[PDB]
């Protein structure tokens, strides 16, 4: 699960979306002109995304994404620089302790509040 | 900076992506090129023809009413 941990860490911290395997549970189109719709592949979830709180987590996650990749796509920018705000998210190294703890709630909560943040910046004075 | 298009049912469209207010986190003229240029003289040149009064012997314009001849037929 080390490649996938990678993947979602790309996907939580730039928004890049690359599943050459279908392996992860979120994918959109385009890969309505400019809006793409994200399907969520529920046979390669990480969790049963049943409970209010797990599907919430799952759509903060989502969002996050969405967001990272709109601002990559304003910007014209490939990647998003750490530097773009005061919050920085590390790579995830074992996933069971990530399961079993809450620092994949930490990781998943700091970057949201830096995309809001980016995105709220970018929005207001942009 | 706002590039717009209309559309024949009245419908205004922005043209592509909206750019930002020129605000990035930081923290040379735009002239044209040879066919850029040629394009610009093809263009002109269209709207000079696209014009209803030089508008002769088309199906796109519209007849003088009473008459059933076109305006530059008539002129």
């Amino acid at each position: 699960s080390q490649d996938y941990c990678t993947m979602l860490y790309e996907w939580l911290t730039q928004g890049i979306l690359n599943d050459p395997y279908q392996e992860f549970m979120t994918y959109d189109d385009l890969e309505r002109a400019w809006d793409t719709q994200y399907f969520i592949r529920k046979d390669v979830l990480l969790r049963d995304c049943d409970s209010e709180e797990d599907k919430n987590l799952l759509f903060k996650m989502l969002r996050t994404g969405i967001l990272l990749k709109v601002v990559r796509a304003s910007l014209q920018i490939p990647t998003i620089p750490s530097n773009s705000s005061d919050i920085t998210i590390q790579e995830i190294n074992d996933f069971a302790d990530l399961m079993e703890g809450s620092n994949l709630e930490l990781y998943v909560d700091k970057c949201y509040s830096r995309a809001n943040e980016i995105f709220l910046k970018l929005f207001f004075q942009g | 900076q706002f590039d717009l298009i209309r559309l024949n049912n009245g419908t205004i469209e922005l043209n592509g992506i909206l750019t930002p207010k020129a605000e990035v986190l930081t923290k040379i003229e735009k002239t044209l090129n040879i066919d850029e240029l040629e394009s610009v003289h093809n263009t002109f040149l269209t709207n000079i023809l696209s014009h209803k009064l030089f508008a002769t012997n088309t199906s796109e314009i519209s007849v003088g009413d009473y008459s059933g001849q076109p305006y530059p037929t008539s002129l």
